[PDB]
DNA sequence: GCAGATATCACTCAGCACGA
DNA sequence: TCGTGCTGAGTGATATCTGCTTTGGGTGGGTGGGTGGGTTGAGGCAAT
């Protein structure tokens, strides 16, 4: 009966997508122009019905697939939706060439099937997000609809060049023409029906690759996690699509004015969320450093010199003979024992030797990783879980425009935009859902650091656009935010706070270097956000970050030291209050073993690593090392391998800018550590047990008297 | 009313809504407003006398007991171009509900004509594009093509099993009919009485077989280029067209051009390349059909 | 009821190169011009006959790749051919895409067949042509031109290019999967419920299948030493470069040396596994050979190809 | 139905092992100023790999260590006699 | 009786939250 | 500030299982054996 049931439901929808029109073959015109059922509306009426009765109440998604198997977006709404633009475009020819023409019979029947096109385009490009209490249909069809709502935003962004977009912004126009105290809550309606359309539009992006664990993994393995439509290719859908459509219809000029006006012309509570999340998803993915700096032929030959250089290292592992030359070597250890290792470069080189060995042996250590996708969560891909390096190439055109655009909305609007989010939120902050909170933090992150970025690049600009980033409202919004997420044990809106935070500490430290005379009011701010408990919570993110993702621990990084700056800073300055605040205590409070745990766990991933994150990975090293004169910390196991590793020939560059902390590092803790195992002999065996809790030795381990 | 029993117009059928001709077709309503109009063009059907062609073609197909009612391309093209645009693109649905159509047709003159023969084929006579051995492609995958070449080569007839049944070994269940494919045997990795992925076997000694032949066809010498080499194909007949050709004879064969995976060339190329065969859908001999043949009038001249 | 982990695809290690050469490739291809009798865009010009003839390959010429960038764009390509090729096709698309948008998908009714359309790129005029016996296997995957003369052709087969297979237990579909050198099936269905892992069907209707013919060629006569057999070599052509090459005469190929495994070790369905006195022993360790060891054969796979050697009307059109 | 070998307590504390380390570590490695930082990593690294290749064969070397340094947590007796080699140097 | 490809079950280990 | 008992998870070893032929051809043989099977025809070249 359900198989029945589902039959005649698709018979019923394909029937009903057959009866909304179809292009006039019948017509000379060999453009084929879509013309319109005599029921064309009724039809629009009875798949909205259709929506609303199963979609939603009856918690299904068959009606969504069936809607799609039958090409009726692809084919019929984008038509008419077209048509009625072109017409418009005609009309409004006629109008301005002669004001007394008017050929728009039926005027108000097109613009009620316009509208009602973009909704049902707008219900059918909604975010889908599966949640625990989700039918075992909803879940059974899911990759479907990702697929399908792929070959949506590829025939939105491609049919007639997007004019669509074009479309939506001429029914905002007619929708502001009308007077502010003149409109009514249809017309902010429409508003947000087009906000939510350009939400959708630009959100759309590839699923996830979920597959049954029920039994083990067999030997075949995984094949691939390719998870794309058939006729859809990753450049189709990507931003640099988006962007390229969104300039060629002058997308941007509609949101910069509906940005710039907010607070004089039109509702807030219509407009702040859409715009907010529309902006947060433009920078989802996008990285600042590609937007500040043929150039081509240079870095290609950068990057062949740099795997030239690789390949050679390489060379040097290889044998010249073939594999099946054969050749048997036998190390005698110091204990009148002789080990056979095989290979031809294993004979000259005993660390060769050593080494293959140790890749011999097959018995492996359990490694445990258990980590939740975004999508478990309700959230989607940004770069929370992205790639420390991921970057988004643009052409030189889509980056020229993208930078100007971003530009001129922070030179306009972000304050305005910035202050009614964060009283919007204030006076709601009890049902805020994680979403909306890592979305609202991100988007503050990204800005703020895009306008240090520019500021420092050049002088042109200025830094008072961020005006609203010191604020008090939003700073406590941030804080309470945060500390309710670490009392909640809610890991990615913690992360997305760290790095609110950590933008937030360099935009307070860029804004007393330029104007100390003016930081009095600037030393107001730190006083706050410096208390007790936040110490203590600062002082405990880095322990935790120790078991999670590697993400995660980049920003513990990069919160840390932007920590100690300040607070350095500070302290130097002028006496810090909050209790007097000593560099020294919070210093102490920053040396344990969980946080030196964390840091090497970090740096075992230096290949993926940027220069910066080794520099400042090594700067807090030394700052353990020297300034507070905790050698015992260091001296464990793990950071003398990882050491040997990094300086190995076929470890890091060896012609590269953070081989000069790696090999001072090394040197100055060498050193050290010699030094101290002749003074203690016991210490040969502390190397690789932790260290003790003791009283009676404690302090002779540590500090060595 | 049945939604299933709704049926569309001659134009929607242009109007195609689907990722592919075969999706569109094997739809419900269309295929109903596609066997509607293919009964209508049958019976409606007449030529400059007005003589309806296709009745006095079905009636002589009765009165000889065939199995064939031949079509002419260029009737249903004129007649609903759309029709003919979809049997040249999905012919092996098409040509299955024009099978059905055609034996209600039959059944409308000889009501009791299903006890002489169960099934009535469908056979398109002058296909308008004429294709070669060597100009045959990827493109012309599944689709009508028809061709002209030598027959060099011809095997006995046998019989062919035309609905299968299987059964397991492991509970000994028994699985359901099955349609055999001419190109391709019937592979089950996976029972559904049982639920095991265990052997199976043939049973079911309740069958209905086929005629079954295989030709290979060969490019006529004259058409070759200067000197190259032949290029030929194999062409697999089923009932009512076994034995109509012998070696050394120049034909015209209209059928769909089908392919399907061959481990042996898979291993010996060492690319995935798939074999390829030609369903056959009619044999011609190659003004008219032959001079020879002679008629009453020229008897008495 | 289940459980169930994802992988995504963000989580992908991208190749900085790759994407380096991708935009080298697109700005030679965008900005080169060459100058004539006035100077036109050699390349945009030929994309716009393309698209107005409804041509799949781009001829380039290799002189102007070296001309332009120092040659690095040059040697990046003919050292390392089969590692950018991907890369060079993303360029190609994303140029006739912003030049050409209708070019890249396929071409009384409508027509749903409109499926993505498989450009070629063959490259021609290298500076040095070699022979059959100078092949050697330190140039793997190099882009290199050899002559020979044409002693066999094997006849137009299509080949599997993008399979789409559909579960056999809940119906799934599993689309674009890449096939290397044999029949190559999905392993993990994407439906978090279901757990079939080795039973597919093919759909032959949705999948897509390339022109396929192979050629073999002997060294020339005359550049063989005295008294000694002709070296034979296998050649692979596809796409558009079909049935161009013909038995006896002499032709000249442009494209990458590869080396083709025996795919009868590596397993195929249906199929059974399996001069030098047991020398010729392959290589093993891998999981899919359990206790077999692998044998390879070189090939060559072929982009370009030259030949080296009615009425009144119809001829005097033809004559300037 | 057989136990796995496992870096045990035990296993340590035998004449192979701790005490081994104790007798000879200081003579075999050998950190000098002339020589490069990396040669004196690997000299260092080669007495403690070869030390736990001829100990424990059944793991590599870091997961020799962190095996190490798990066990350090938990056993107690391999703490006892961790302070009691400190305790001995604070009398001498 | 013998080797190889395959799937089944049982045992032990690192994380987690609470109580001492 | 911290120590330990309970749990889900994942390999390791081991249980059943299919298979143990396979194959056309003389650099695989005839002490592997015909109940595992192999049934050309044109064209070139030495002898004369
Ligand atoms: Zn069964
Ligand atoms: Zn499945």
């Amino acid at each position: 009966a359900a198989d029945f049931s589902l039959t005649v439901l698709r018979a019923r929808i394909a029937l009903l997508a057959t009866a909304i029109g179809g292009p006039d073959y019948t017509s000379q015109i060999d453009p084929p122009p879509y013309k319109l059922g005599d029921d064309c509306l009724a039809c629009l009426k009875d798949l909205k019905r259709w929506f609303k009765l199963v979609d939603d109440q009856q918690k299904r998604w068959d009606v969504a697939m069936a809607v799609a198997e039958y090409r009726i977006l692809t084919d019929d709404l984008l038509p008419i939706l077209i048509d009625w633009e072109n017409k418009c475009s005609l009309a409004a020819k006629l109008a301005k060439n002669n004001p007394d023409h008017e050929e728009f019979r039926n005027k108000a029947y097109y613009d009620k099937i316009a509208l009602n096109c973009l909704q049902l385009l707008v219900l059918m490009t909604w975010p889908l997000i599966v949640t625990e209490q989700s039918s075992s249909n909803q879940i059974t069809l899911y990759g479907e609809l990702k697929k399908h709502q792929l070959v949506y935003k590829k025939t939105i962004l491609s049919m007639e060049s997007g004019k669509v977009l074009r479309a939506a912004i001429r029914l905002a126009l007619d929708v502001i023409k009308i007077d502010r105290l003149s409109r009514t809550p249809r017309d902010n309606m429409v508003l947000k029906l087009v906000l939510n359309f350009f939400r959708n539009v630009i959100a759309i992006e590839p699923g996830e690759f979920t597959i049954n664990t029920k039994k083990s993994m067999p030997k075949k393995g995984i094949t691939s996690i390719d998870t794309l439509p058939p006729n859809v290719s990753m450049d189709d859908i990507s931003l640099n699509t988006v962007i390229s459509s969104f300039h060629k219809n002058k997308v941007f000029g509609f949101l910069l004015t509906l940005t710039s006006s907010l607070s004089k012309e039109f509702d807030q509570d219509f407009i702040n969320i859409p715009l907010l999340e529309i902006m947060f998803y433009f920078t989802k993915d996008v990285n600042q450093e590609l937007l500040f700096p043929t150039s081509a032929g240079f870095e290609l030959s950068k990057l062949l010199q740099k795997e030239h250089q690789m390949r050679k290292n390489v060379i040097k592992h290889t044998s010249a003979r073939h594999s099946r030359f054969g050749g048997l070597l036998s190390i005698q250890t110091p204990d009148k024992t002789r080990l056979t290792v095989s290979g031809s470069q294993a004979l000259v080189d005993e660390k060769i030797a050593l080494q293959k060995l140790d890749d011999s042996k097959k018995w492996n250590k359990r490694i445990i990783k258990k980590h939740q996708s975004v999508a478990a969560e309700g959230l989607p891909n940004s770069l929370l879980n992205s790639q420390t390096g991921k970057a988004i190439f643009f052409t030189e055109s889509n980056g020229k425009h993208f930078k100007e655009f971003i530009n001129n909305f922070i030179d306009s609007g972000f304050n305005i935009l910035l202050h009614s989010v964060t009283n919007y939120f204030t006076t709601e902050q009890d049902r805020m859902v994680t979403l909306e909170q890592v979305e609202y933090l991100l988007f503050f992150a990204w800005f703020v650091k895009y306008q240090l970025l520019r500021s420092k690049i050049d002088n042109s600009a200025d830094i008072k656009q961020v005006s609203e980033a010191l604020k008090e409202v939003t700073f406590i919004l941030v804080s309470s935010l945060l500390r309710s997420a670490y009392d909640l044990k809610n890991w990615t809106v913690t992360h997305a706070g760290m790095i609110a935070f950590n933008e937030l500490l360099n935009l307070v430290s860029r804004t007393k270097a330029a104007q100390e005379e003016d930081s009095t009011d600037i030393e107001f701010i730190v006083s706050r956000l410096f208390s007790d408990e936040r110490i203590q919570l600062l002082s405990n993110l880095p322990k935790i970050g120790s078991k999670y993702s590697l993400q995660f621990m980049k920003s513990c990084i990069e919160l840390t030291h932007s920590v100690l700056k300040v607070l350095e800073q500070y302290s130097d300055d002028k006496t810090l209050v909050i209790i007097e605040v000593n560099f020294q205590k919070v210093q102490a409070n920053y040396m344990t073993e969980p946080v030196i745990e964390t840091y090497i766990n970090f740096l075992e991933r230096f290949r993926e690593l940027e220069d910066d994150s080794i520099k400042k990975v090594f700067s807090f090293f030394h700052r353990v090392f020297v300034q507070a004169k905790e050698q015992a910390l260091l001296f464990r196991f793990d950071l003398i391998i990882l050491l040997r590793e990094m300086l190995s020939p076929d470890g890091l560059d060896r012609m590269s800018r953070s081989r000069k902390y790696v090999s001072q590092f090394s040197d100055y803790f060498l050193a050290r550590l010699k030094k101290r195992l002749k003074k203690s002999p016991a210490w040969f065996v502390g190397l690789l047990f932790p260290p003790l809790h003791n009283s009676e030795v404690g302090f002779y381990q540590r500090y060595g008297e | 009313i049945d939604p299933l029993r709704e049926e569309l117009t001659l134009e929607s059928l242009s109007n195609v809504k689907a990722n592919s001709y075969s999706e569109w077709i094997t739809q419900p309503n269309v295929s109903r407003t596609i066997a509607r109009e293919l009964k209508s063009f049958l019976l409606e059907y007449t030529d400059e006398t007005g003589r309806s062609v296709y009745g006095a073609r079905i009636r002589t197909l009765g009165e000889m007991n065939s199995e064939s009612l031949e079509v002419n391309y260029r009737h249903l093209a004129e007649s609903k171009a759309i029709l003919a645009l979809f049997l040249a693109k999905c012919p092996e649905e098409m040509l299955k509900i024009f099978d059905l159509v055609a034996m209600e047709a039959t059944e409308l003159h000889y009501p009791d004509y299903a006890r002489i023969h169960s099934e009535i084929h469908v056979r398109i006579s002058d296909f308008p594009t004429i294709y070669s051995l060597r100009e045959l492609r990827e493109s012309n995958l599944s689709s009508l093509v028809r061709v002209t070449g030598v027959v060099t080569r011809r095997t006995g007839v046998f019989p062919q099993l035309k609905y299968v049944k299987f059964n397991c070994l492991k509970c000994g269940s028994i699985l359901g009919p099955f349609f055999q494919d001419s190109n391709e045997e019937i592979r089950i990795s996976f029972c559904t009485n049982c639920k095991s992925k265990g052997p199976f076997r043939v049973n079911g000694e309740k069958t209905v077989y086929r005629n079954y032949q295989r030709v290979t066809l060969q490019e006529a010498p004259g058409t070759v280029p200067p000197g190259r080499l032949p290029r030929h194909r194999e062409v697999i007949l089923l009932a009512d067209l076994v034995d109509v050709s012998k070696p050394g004879e120049e034909v015209e064969v209209t059928g769909i051009y089908k392919n399907n995976y061959d481990g042996n060339l898979n291993a010996k190329n060492g690319f995935p390349v798939f074999a390829t065969i030609i369903e056959a859908n009619s044999i011609k001999r190659r003004e008219g059909l032959d001079v020879f043949s002679w008629t009453e009038e020229e008897e008495r001249e | 009821s289940f459980k169930s982990r994802a992988l995504n695809h963000v989580k992908k290690v991208d190749d900085v190169t790759g994407e380096k050469v991708r935009e080298a490739f697109e700005q030679f291809l965008e900005d080169f011009s060459v100058q004539s009798t006035e100077v036109e865009k050699v390349y945009r010009a030929q994309i716009e006959f393309m698209k107005i003839y409804d041509l799949n390959t781009i001829y380039i010429d290799y002189q102007h790749l070296s001309m332009r960038e120092n040659g690095a764009l040059a040697m990046a390509i003919s050292e390392q051919y089969y590692r950018f090729l991907p890369f060079l096709q993303k360029g190609l698309r994303r140029v006739v895409r912003k030049y050409a948008p209708e070019l890249l998908n396929t071409s009384t009714s409508t027509s749903p067949e409109q499926t993505e359309r498989v450009f070629q790129i063959s490259f021609f005029n290298l500076p040095t042509v070699h022979r059959i016996r100078d092949i050697r296997s330190e140039k793997i995957g190099s882009l290199l031109s050899i002559s020979g003369t044409v002693t066999r052709t094997s006849e137009v087969r299509p080949e599997l290019y993008k399979a789409s297979f559909t579960c056999d237990m809940c119906r799934a579909i599993v689309d674009n999967v890449e096939q290397s050198f044999k029949y190559t099936e999905p392993t993990f269905c994407p439906n978090p419920s279901c757990e079939n892992r080795a039973f597919w069907t093919l759909n032959v209707t949705r999948s897509r299948f390339l022109d396929w013919q192979k050629v073999r060629i002997q060294e020339n006569a005359n550049e063989i030493p005295t008294g000694s057999m002709p070296r034979t070599l296998d050649v692979i052509l596809r796409g558009d470069s079909v049935e161009r090459a013909k038995p006896g005469d002499r032709c000249k190929f442009t494209g990458v040396e590869i080396v083709v495994p025996d795919v009868t070790q590596l397993g195929l369905p249906g199929v059974k596994p399996s001069t030098t006195e047991g020398l010729n022993s392959g290589v093993t360790g891998l999981r899919s050979l359990g206790v077999r060891d692998l044998t390879y054969k070189i090939s060559f796979l072929a982009c370009h190809v030259i030949s080296i050697g009615r009425d009144q009307e119809v001829f005097l059109n033809s004559l300037s | 139905r057989r136990p796995q070998v496992k870096l045990t307590a035990e296993k340590l504390l035998s004449d192979k092992g701790l005490p081994y380390v104790l007798k000879n570590a200081h003579k075999r490695i050998r950190i000098s100023s002339k020589k490069n930082s990396y040669d004196n990593l690997s000299n260092i690294i080669q007495f403690y790999q070869l030390w736990a290749h001829e100990l424990f064969p059944k793991a590599k070397f870091k997961d020799f260590m962190k095996i190490c340094q798990t066990v350090g947590k938990t056993d107690p007796v391999l703490r006892e006699y961790r302070v009691s080699l400190f305790r001995d140097e604070m009398g001498m």
